[PDB]
Formats: C-alpha cells, sequence, structure tokens
C-alpha cells in the first residue's frame, strides 16, 4: 500500500490521497521550490551523504 | 497543564529540552526501557541537532 516502487508515482500519491511521501533532502528542496501546493516536515533526520 | 509531573514532558512537545552529554543523562535514558524516558530518548536523539 504505502511502498512506492518510483519517486514521482509518491509524488501523485502526496497530491492525491491521505498520504505523506518521504524524501530524501534535495528532491523535497526541488518539489517545494517548484510546486507551491507541497511542503516539507521537521528537520533532517539523518546525514547521509 | 503544569509540568511537575515528569510524564508532562512526555504529553508535550511544546516546551524542549536538553541536556549534558553524560551517559547519565543520554546513555540512561537511551536504554533502561521506560516509556516515558523512551519518549525522552526520542526527543532528544530526533532534536540532537
Amino acid at each position: 500500500s504505502v511502498l512506492v516502487k518510483s519517486n514521482e508515482e509518491g509524488i501523485q500519491r502526496v497530491l492525491t490521497s491521505d498520504y505523506a511521501f518521504l524524501m530524501e533532502s534535495t528532491t523535497i528542496e526541488f518539489v517545494t521550490q517548484r510546486n507551491c501546493n507541497l511542503t516539507q516536515i521537521g528537520g533532517l533526520i539523518d546525514s547521509k551523504g | 497543564s503544569p509540568i511537575d509531573s515528569a510524564d508532562d514532558l512526555a504529553k508535550q512537545t511544546k516546551i524542549e529540552y536538553g541536556a549534558v552529554e553524560d551517559g547519565a543523562t543520554m546513555t540512561f535514558f537511551k536504554k533502561s526501557k521506560i516509556s516515558t524516558y523512551d519518549k525522552m530518548w526520542a526527543f532528544m536523539s530526533s532534536r540532537r541537532q
């Protein structure tokens, strides 16, 4: 149900349903700079390089 | 509510908290599994930055 094969199908799932998608940091920055209907929650919870 | 209970710190999330990095305040809060102390360790490690 919540396990997503891709990135943009998760984008459509967070756009349509009552669903929260987890991306890392930078695609979050790209979709918040691009789309003004989406937002991030909290801070960076890890330090992956 | 007034925060005279230690469970009141687990109840709220607005008044944040920290501690000195000793293992009596960090490692002892990490292990020694008490549910409100699990909440304390979760808020300390999730807000470690």
